[PDB]
């Protein structure tokens, strides 16, 4: 049974690993299909417990992953793609 | 009746420790977070310690970090502030207070305060002296001189007389001892037939004094 | 790192006056502000929570308003009992802080002090020190000048003062001044005089006795 | 630089800790505000790299947590609330 | 021309080991997953080993798990299939093939296959005997008797004679040795003036025979 | 755990016939099915990927349809070179599995075998055993009966057969049957006969030699 303060601390606005579709980070590349179609990225999430307050980043870094770029019915190559990550988060008014 | 009853302050050595109790009654303490606010002599309220809503982490004022630690025994329904290696500037009235969500971000019940006074000096009881009336209405009183620490209590005719009473704040003599006055106006026809007694109590030195106050020889 | 600045630091207002205390947080904090009244020495009392809500029990003449950085305690009609120090507090973004406070006193008409002097008790003289006490009784405003004279020689450095908190029916102050000197010094001087100057006195009143 | 097989494996349908607002788990309790407003639950996420395949649970279990139920301007009490969690996941054809 | 060249098979004792290579030319192997498929004598294709789209884990057939491990050396552009404590029922032709995404979930290039044959027996090269014609058209041939393991190759007149040629599937004699016949039809006017030589190759024993075939005494 | 069941296991069809092979997954696998053709002993070749797409370079008569649990290979007009074992394969939901396979043979007209017999070599007779070979050349159907006689006594348990894969130009088989026995046995009998029976023979053909 998870104690009140455990839940509160663990649920409040931090960076958490988050599965993000690549297409949405690079909407311009519709000719392509990617494998995997999504990546694990540290992104702000959780509750501000407060309201119109909002859990946003205040510190970012880029991370570079090896991803398969597929041209359907023609070819496939592993190249490198870079993705935005979130190191610190904060609860800010919107 | 909900209330928060603190205790456990008083006089400590510099470098000594104290732990304040904040006992909840009429409600269950585990459903709240108990914050601690203090107030130095003639200075504003400074927030001290408490679990904060942004992150749920116990947070401590900079001026206090690593010496003060809140805890809580929910079977005693009490919360504590452990205070270590006390500096002279910790000297304050410490309040505990009920931090609440349902009245968003507010503190709705407070304890009465405990005086914590940090000094290497020692408990001294007051000398009590009459302020005899001289020459419609006349003034008399008691000088409550040379006691440490605060506080002192003063009443007149064991509580019967409150009209006209004016018990002044203590002031801090250059010797390190405090001294205050208590004073009362009464009818001048009454003096010499009526009995006026101040009842001093200085709880820290276990000292209780009743001085009769009458017009001097002449 | 967040601050809270109250305006003004202090004010005098007549019974009946609309009083507005403002409170300006250097960073945004929604409606997460409360106001507390604190009577001298006593525990603070919750007046207003979440910026505009009136804590249950509190009289209707207290109200709160604002969000973001600027906040306002209003008292629509000041009562004599309302003298206190008012605080805003923020508790929503760390660290939780208070404003400096706004001391409210009640303004009322001038009232001259009644002045009395008390020589030192005989018992105290035995102890070897000697306290002479001067009482200014039930006067307004607070600002009074109390000077000690000994054989008509103005003194300095050897006395202290204390003031009473404002009366809650007639809104007056009272003051005690204690001249302290050794038995010896006391014994080599005859006239001991207390000289009060106040706005309520057309000229300075002097109460004195002879040892 | 994250190697292809790492990303691939780490990104594929599994239970991953997920921050879920309590109100959406308990739509009927709008008279209340909860603290926290969300809880950390293990829920199926990730990509099936495939398409109208979907990443759904095939093994569930309850977990009980201490949540503050708040009646606004009236009171608050810490109660136990129960939440669904996902133990196993699997990519399954859709409807 | 993209292709996969495998090698590394042949003969092993039970409990022995072997590693198959699957070399890529004409493309870069790190962009693909190489799977392995096998076929035991006259049975179906069975999937053996390879990384799998649902999860991206190396997966193995149950009959093979704990003994077979794939791997790869990208500087050599080569995939490997290590096979350990091999049993009889691992006897098969092993194919590597290129699993691909751009032709979703398909294998578009395959290796030629290698025969892994698991047996305690050793190499035996064939005896080659003429199958001499007798008395429009006549038949003649070569009996390629008593060899192990497969395969055996047979050609006629060093490749020049390919029409009418029938080389039979080897058959496993109860002795444990294989035997086959290769045969050819020719015009009967031809015999006894034209020369017919069969060229037998048994690469496992490094044996290479040429046998002139012609009508016996008569 | 997933299975794939092709129908039929096997078939004969004429040049020109539409030939439909079905494949039945026991669970759903989208359009995730490939079809491979394998000629005997040779590496499989990809025909169709993603259930319906024609792998570049493969003739247009081959086509693919289906999704879910039922898929279909179709050869619109069967050619003589299309004799093979055809497989569906499922490689999308682990474990990858193949169908059992479907053997296609080319149905063509009846063709009697040409029958030949060979006596053992003098060379072989040195090693102490003797192989007597009989050829049934270029015939159809496959099914054929070969009997060995030695001075007219039927043989049994001492002969072995092999059959040729279907000819890609003329769709016939051939068959070699080998009679094996000791030199001693071979030396005490005179007549050696091969008795073929076929659909293309009105009555059995017998080719023989006298040692």
């Amino acid at each position: 049974v998870v104690k009140f303060m455990d839940v509160y601390q663990r649920s409040y606005c931090h960076p958490i690993e988050t599965l993000v579709d690549i297409f949405q980070e690079y909407p311009d590349e519709i000719e392509y299909i990617f494998k995997p179609s999504c990546v694990p990225l540290m992104r702000c999430g959780g509750c501000c417990n407060d309201e119109g307050l909002e859990c946003v980043p205040t510190e970012e870094s880029n991370i570079t992953m090896q991803i398969m770029r597929i041209k359907p019915h023609q070819g496939q190559h592993i190249g490198e793609m870079s993705f935005l990550q979130h190191n610190k988060c904060e609860c800010r008014p919107k | 009746e909900v209330q928060l009853v603190e205790s456990g302050g008083g006089l400590v050595q510099p470098g000594g420790s104290l732990r304040l109790s904040c006992a909840a009654s009429g409600f269950t303490i585990s459903d709240y977070w108990i914050h601690w606010v203090r107030q130095a002599p003639g200075k504003g309220l400074e927030w001290v310690a408490g679990i904060t809503p942004a992150g749920g982490y116990t947070y401590y004022a900079d001026s206090v970090k690593g010496r003060f630690t809140i805890s809580a025994d929910t079977s005693k329904n009490t919360a504590y502030l452990q205070m270590n290696s006390l500096r002279a500037e910790d000297t304050a009235v410490y309040y505990c207070a009920r931090f609440v969500f349902f009245l968003p971000y507010a503190m709705d019940y407070w304890g009465q305060g405990t005086l914590v006074t940090v000094s290497s000096a020692s408990t001294k009881g007051p000398s009590v002296f009459p302020l005899a009336p001289s020459s419609g209405t006349a003034a008399l009183g008691c000088l409550v001189k040379d006691y440490f620490p605060e506080p002192v209590t003063v009443s007149w005719n064991s509580g019967a007389l409150t009209s006209g009473v004016h018990t002044f704040p203590a002031v801090l003599q250059s010797s390190g001892l405090y001294s205050l006055s208590s004073v009362v106006t009464v009818p001048s026809s009454s003096l010499g037939t009526q009995t006026y007694i101040c009842n001093v109590n200085h709880k820290p030195s276990n000292t209780k004094v009743d001085k009769k106050v009458e017009p001097k020889s002449c | 790192d967040i601050q809270m600045t109250q305006s003004p630091s202090s004010l005098s207002a007549s019974v009946g006056d609309r009083v507005t205390i403002t409170c300006r947080a250097s960073q945004d904090v929604s409606t997460a502000v409360a106001w507390y009244q604190q009577k001298p020495g006593k525990a603070p009392k919750l007046l207003i929570y979440s910026a505009s809500f009136l804590y249950s029990g509190v009289p209707s003449r207290f109200s709160g308003s604002g969000s973001g950085t600027d906040f306002t305690l209003t008292i629509s009609s000041l009562q004599p009992e309302d003298f206190a120090t008012y605080y805003c507090q923020q508790s929503y973004t760390t660290p939780p802080t208070f404003g400096q406070g706004t001391k409210v006193e009640i303004k009322r008409t001038v009232a001259a002090p009644s002045v009395f002097i008390f020589p030192p008790s005989d018992e105290q003289l035995k102890s070897g020190t000697a306290s002479v006490v001067c009482l200014l009784n039930n006067f307004y405003p607070r600002e009074a000048k109390v000077q000690w004279k000994v054989d008509n020689a103005l003194q300095s450095g050897n006395s202290q003062e204390s003031v009473t908190e404002q009366d809650s029916k007639d809104s007056t102050y009272s003051l005690s001044s204690t001249l302290t000197l050794s038995k010896a010094d006391y014994e080599k001087h005859k006239v001991y005089a207390c000289e009060v100057t106040h706005q309520g006195l057309s000229s300075p009143v002097t109460k004195s006795f002879n040892r």
